[PDB]
């Protein structure tokens, strides 16, 4: 209960108490005969006349209403931090609870003594809290929280996303080409920034679109990071099992020995701690047909040979059916170029948007929305198969290698042109990234030539 | 060299045609020739103890 | 190790737990001795340690 | 065409004095470059040789001076009208191979774009290559220009069949037409030129796709010297068909010989126009460019191209030299390994020095760092302030280590394997081999055990730098296709035992050591106690201080710790140490008995 | 989702 | 049973850094012989002589 009333980041403090109370268990067995540890936790996790427990329905609570719309993932340290500002203050978690000393911790000093230890995983979500979260939720609770992100993920792309996508498309320009080398740099971002206007001056824009974007990129941040952390415990827990199943490691054969007779020795060194023949040979026929199933439950991880986000990518693939993303057929027959009826041109659009300079009093979108927002955004573009022509035509991406070209350096509508372009690069380093992740994790038309009159 | 400067000897007797953009291969191969030529003779003229 | 392996794959440590416990009383020493010696690979604690 | 205008012109001088095209055609040739390639490494140099051949004629003093002013512009223009060349085509090769890739039904009606692009990039690396070693000759940024040659290639190789449909459909139904309606319209031909004419309409007509299909190789190296035969015949004076009046044929046929190119003999066209052999003969330079490559983060995205280019070695060999195959065969497997060694070696650099940074972030979450918030509560920075992006210009040091890494796993992972010379190169396995041998060497290096004052890592310390360096190591399956539990497998089940695979001493060995030798001995001495109350040994006031704490090493949570790293084969091994010195005083009490 | 009626 | 819906096979395969052919380069000796014009005749409309 005091998991309960608290936000994500105390799952910590959760399972220190959890290991405290499994401690007193284990100490005051010594003397009484309780009911397994396994039993109270389950009964008093509700977990017993049910599928799902307490501790789970408040991760996936504590997921949708707190960690999708507030926190920004940092991909070189791996961490989540709270925003700056945050959208979401509706939450009105459970009323914390309070009892003596000795049903917490054990005592004042161990109170606050434990308090302070734990205080330092608060402001920030991690490895560690995913170990945790994995640990306490095993296979149903992942299971199920991923199926529930899935829905989210659908709920919010054909609903409030859709919408502003269909907006924004009718306020885009109709045709926009990439000007020429020759137009200069001052010139081609004057031309942006004039064809873009509308999309500039979108109010809503950058407080309900790139929220819900963020939302998008953070759900699916958690399924690669939860399923990362889940592999990491899998690969430990076999590690463990190795001696009771036979799996020696390979050893050192020095000179003038064999491999295979040194094997065999090592294995008769070991064929005590083999399990399934020793029942086998000693045990009894429920014995061993538990036995058996038991240990074909710990040989069969997913760790090995299995893999989960591409099924997630495929399923959020078959969530974009309307026709608003991927647009009409191509006139030429190949390929749009200079038209804007694609999603990757609504994203080079807002890409343009928040690549630009802010005031002091403002705030920037990496100190709002983290790496969430691109996240959601370049996903959406690797799954539509848009990826390559975003590449080509690119607003960002054309300034950026013109003013290369030119080197110049001038302020255009109150926007210095170099501190652009550097954040241009910075954020195209940003996305080339996220591309390539997306593109690993999944893994003709032909023309007829002309004929003669 | 003996057998280029014979085949050389024969197109200039027969007064031939040469335009690179019409008969490309022709061209092509004449001057290939000509420049393997040179260039055998001054790699040859590079070895310090051919003598 | 017991609190490390009772942690990490309980269905081998209860199937080594419900091995131990349950051997007839009435085996000899060879036999007892290979069982113990799992359960004590297993960090469970035995009356006769093997090692010794 | 270089050469040919140079070597040509010096070849017939009399006619430098006589035609001003011929005079302006020099002039422009001697003012693009300052030294040719009579060989693969031999080099000629231009300005001074011409001027020697010169100085003796008297009829020629004009040109003298035509070849000085032709020098001085060489000298000064030439470099950077070549790195302009080069700048133009990194950007334009790039948009190139991006675009067909989008569309790779695009390689039929585009064919020679692809072939045009391939030309003049390999044009401007050999020149930059040979202007580089004698007399803006260092670009750093030629990684990308070959690399994507390179991958201009592999999708010309990949998607083969769909240019060879394109150009069938394209002979057999538009240029047999207008070529038998060519000529049908010519006049007077004798019995030779109309047979070889009327072949090649036959030869034409008779292709299908339903051919391209069922997968049949095609072969018109008969058609082609027919061809070439005919120009033969038309071209001599005094020939009834002459060609210099039927230019519109020789112009039909050039296209159409290039179509049955585009056929059947596609990997002889990559050859021609993208070979770049010519490294073989460089290698020294091309080491360095390879170097350089790897320094820069960006670049290193491109190192893969390097390996790449061994494939093009075996070209440049002959039949009538078959001694130095085997030469150039040796020279490139080892070339190709070496790179491919030390690519792997930066990523392993790379991988450590963010599991360094990772460590120093986790280790900061340690309880041992409360204690001023305690005794402040009592008697009266913070983690996750470095994940906070205020600006993403600032870069800090994680950041930088970050994109070096993934920039450079992008390359490691961009093709499974290469053949050179018959032999399959796999560069991911490469990174594993390291990856793994890194990995045994950090876990043993992380013990800090020291002999000479017995010192050692606690055990949940080192636990936790363990956990930090798995996590970091997961984190590489996000750029390569690699199977980490395989590593991890190995190395952890390797460190289990006395000792490891290459028989050296895993952290059983020295835990157990460390664990007989300096605790229970100073316990048997009188500096230490187990209280039972604490399930731990722990220092004894006395006058002595060791240089350590019983109850850091012996504590509940320390010995999970161990347990968690050793397992139940160390802690066997642990316990076999222990019975021995039982065994020892069980020995010695006997004779204390018997006497 | 459902689930959150559930909880709620 | 449950959370292998979300599950697909994913190939990842053992090799070695290099793999050598069955049959290596067996080197080949140089024989020398003359200019023979006649080696082009049965590719296309040869003209013998």
């Amino acid at each position: 209960g005091r998991f309960e009333s608290e936000d994500l980041t105390s799952i910590v403090e959760l399972d220190g108490l959890l290991e405290i109370n499994r401690m007193t268990h284990k100490l005051l067995s010594r003397y009484l005969t309780l009911d397994g540890f396994d039993a109270m936790f389950r009964e008093a996790n509700h977990n017993v006349s049910a599928p799902y427990g307490r501790i789970t329905l408040h991760v996936f609570w504590e997921l949708n209403y707190d960690f999708l719309p507030n926190y920004c993932y940092n991909g070189s340290t791996n961490r989540f931090v709270r925003t700056v500002l945050p959208f979401s203050q509706e939450f009105q978690r459970d009323k914390q609870p309070n009892a003596q000393p000795q049903y917490l911790h054990g005592s004042k000093a161990l109170n606050l003594a434990y308090s302070s230890i734990y205080g330092s995983y608060r402001n920030f979500v991690g490895p560690p809290h995913f170990q945790v979260i994995c640990r306490l939720l095993g296979y149903q609770g992942i299971a199920v929280v991923m199926e529930e992100l899935l829905k989210v993920v659908k709920s919010l792309l054909q609903g409030t996303i859709l919408q502003y996508v269909k907006t924004l498309m009718e306020v885009m320009p109709k045709i926009c080409r990439l000007p020429r080398h020759e137009y200069g740099s001052p010139g081609i971002l004057e031309f942006f920034h004039h064809q873009l206007k509308d999309i500039v001056e979108y109010a809503e824009l950058k407080t309900v679109c790139f929220q819900n974007l963020r939302e998008v990129g953070n759900a699916i941040l958690f399924c690669l990071l939860i399923e990362q952390s889940l592999s990491l415990e899998e690969v430990c827990d076999l590690l463990h099992a190795a001696p009771f199943q036979n799996i020696l490691p390979r050893v050192h054969v020095k000179e003038g020995e064999r491999l295979d007779a040194k094997m065999k020795r090592l294995e008769s060194k070991y064929a005590p701690l083999h399990l399934v023949p020793l029942i086998e040979r000693l045990g009894t026929p429920q014995q061993i047909a538990i036995a058996r199933e038991g240990d074909l439950l710990t040989k069969e991880r997913l760790c090995c040979g299995l893999s989960m986000f591409e099924v997630i990518l495929t399923r959020i693939r078959s969530f974009l059916d309307d026709p608003i993303w991927r647009g009409p057929l191509p006139s030429n027959g190949v390929m749009h170029v200079d038209e804007c009826v694609e999603f990757h041109r609504l994203w080079s659009a807002m890409q343009f948007v928040y690549c630009i300079p802010v005031g002091t009093h403002e705030f920037t979108v990496e100190q709002c929305f983290g790496d969430g927002l691109h996240w959601a955004g370049c996903m959406i573009i690797v799954l539509l198969g848009q990826q390559r022509r975003f590449a080509v035509l690119d607003f960002c991406y054309h300034l950026l290698k013109v003013q290369k070209h030119d080197g110049k350096d001038e302020i255009i509508k109150n926007v210095p042109l170099k501190k652009m372009v550097e954040r241009i690069r910075k954020f195209q380093i940003l996305n080339d990234e996220i591309i390539t992740i997306l593109d690993k994790y999944l893994k003709v038309r032909c023309f007829q030539p002309p004929i003669h009159q | 060299k003996d057998h280029v400067c014979e085949l050389l000897n024969t197109i200039d007797v027969c007064q031939v045609f040469f335009d690179i953009t019409v008969n490309f291969d022709l061209t092509k191969n004449y001057l290939d020739l000509i420049i393997t030529y040179t260039t055998l003779m001054i790699l040859l003229s590079r070895i310090e103890e051919r003598k | 190790l017991r609190d490390v392996l009772s942690y990490h794959i309980p269905f081998l440590v209860s199937s080594i737990e419900d091995f131990k416990d349950h051997i007839p009383r009435e085996t000899d020493m060879k036999v007892a001795m290979n069982v113990y010696e799992l359960s004590s690979a297993a960090g469970l604690p035995c009356e006769i340690d093997p090692a010794l | 065409m270089e050469k040919w205008i140079i070597f040509g012109f010096i070849l017939c001088h009399g006619i430098l004095n006589t035609d001003a095209t011929a005079l302006n055609l020099w002039k422009l040739a001697l003012q693009s470059s300052s030294c040719l390639s009579l060989f693969r490494d031999e080099v000629f140099h231009i300005h001074k040789a011409a001027e020697d051949l010169f100085v003796n004629i008297r009829g020629y003093n004009k040109r003298i001076n035509d070849i000085r002013e032709c020098k001085e512009a060489a000298v000064s223009h030439a470099g950077s009208m070549h790195r302009e060349r080069r700048k133009f085509l990194r950007s334009a090769l790039k948009e190139l191979a991006t675009v067909l890739s989008d569309q790779p039904g695009l390689l039929g009606p585009k064919a020679l774009f692809v072939f045009m692009a391939l030309s003049f990039a390999r044009d401007e690396i050999i020149w930059l290559l040979r202007h580089a070693d004698n007399m803006d000759f260092i670009d750093k940024h030629i990684a990308e220009l070959i690399f994507y040659m390179e991958e201009l290639r592999a999708h010309v190789r990949k998607y083969g069949p769909v240019m060879q449909r394109y150009y069938v459909q394209y002979l057999s139904g538009f240029d047999a037409v207008v070529l038998n309606e060519l000529v049908q319209n010519l006049s007077v031909c004798p019995e030779d030129e109309s047979i070889i004419m009327s072949s090649f309409v036959n030869t034409m007509t008779s292709l299908s796709v339903k051919q391209v299909e069922d997968g049949e190789v095609f072969d018109f190296r008969g058609m082609r010297l027919d061809w070439f035969r005919l120009q033969a015949y038309t071209s001599v004076s005094k020939a009834s068909l002459g060609l210099a009046d039927h230019r519109e044929l020789g112009k039909m046929m050039n296209t159409i010989i290039f179509h049955t190119k585009m056929v059947d003999s596609l990997v002889e066209m990559l050859v021609e126009t993208s070979d770049l052999s010519i490294f073989c003969f460089y290698s020294r330079a091309f080491e360095k460019m390879f170097q350089q490559c790897l320094e820069l983060p960006s670049q290193s995205r491109y190192s893969i191209a390097f390996p790449l280019l061994c494939t093009h070695f075996m070209s440049c060999t002959h039949e009538l030299c078959p001694e130095e195959r085997h030469h150039i065969g040796d020279r490139s497997l080892s070339l190709c390994n070496m790179f491919l060694d030390e690519m792997a070696k930066q990523a392993r650099n790379l991988i450590t020095d963010i599991c360094t940074e990772q460590c120093t972030l986790s280790d900061q979450l340690l309880p041992k760092h409360c204690a001023k918030t305690i005794s402040q509560a009592v008697n009266k920075e913070k983690p996750g302030v470095e994940s906070m992006r205020k600006n993403r210009l600032v870069v800090t040091n994680l950041d930088k280590l970050h994109t070096a890494l993934s920039e450079l796993c992008f390359s490691i992972n961009y093709v499974p394997n290469m053949v050179v010379w018959e032999h399959t190169f796999t560069p991911r396995e490469y990174l594993t081999s390291h990856l793994e041998i890194r990995f045994t060497k950090s876990i043993v290096g992380m013990t800090m055990y020291n002999q000479a004052t017995q010192e050692i890592a606690k055990p949940s310390e080192l636990l936790t730098s363990v956990r930090a360096y798995m996590t970091v190591l997961q984190s590489i399956e996000n750029y390569v296709q690699i199977d980490i539990t395989r590593v991890f497998n190995n190395v952890l089940l390797q460190q289990t035992q006395h000792l490891d695979s290459h028989g050296e001493p895993t952290i059983t060995s020295l835990y157990t050591n460390w664990y007989l030798e300096t605790l229970l001995r100073q316990v048997s001495n009188g500096h230490i106690a187990y209280f039972p109350a604490m399930k731990a040994f722990v220092n004894l006031p006395t006058e002595n201080e060791l240089t350590f704490n019983a109850e850091e090493y012996s504590d509940i949570s320390e010995m999970r710790s161990l347990s968690e790293l050793l397992g139940p084969y160390g802690m066997k091994f642990l316990s076999e140490s222990l019975m021995w010195h039982i065994s020892s005083q069980v020995a010695e009490l006997k004779k204390l008995v018997v006497e | 989702s459902v689930l959150l009626e559930a909880i709620r | 049973r449950e959370i292998g819906i979300l599950t697909t096979n994913k190939n990842t395969s053992r090799t070695h850094k290099i793999i050598a052919p069955a049959n290596l380069e067996r080197p080949v000796r140089y024989i020398r012989k003359p200019i023979d014009y006649t080696i082009l005749d049965d590719i296309g409309h040869g003209v013998k002589v």
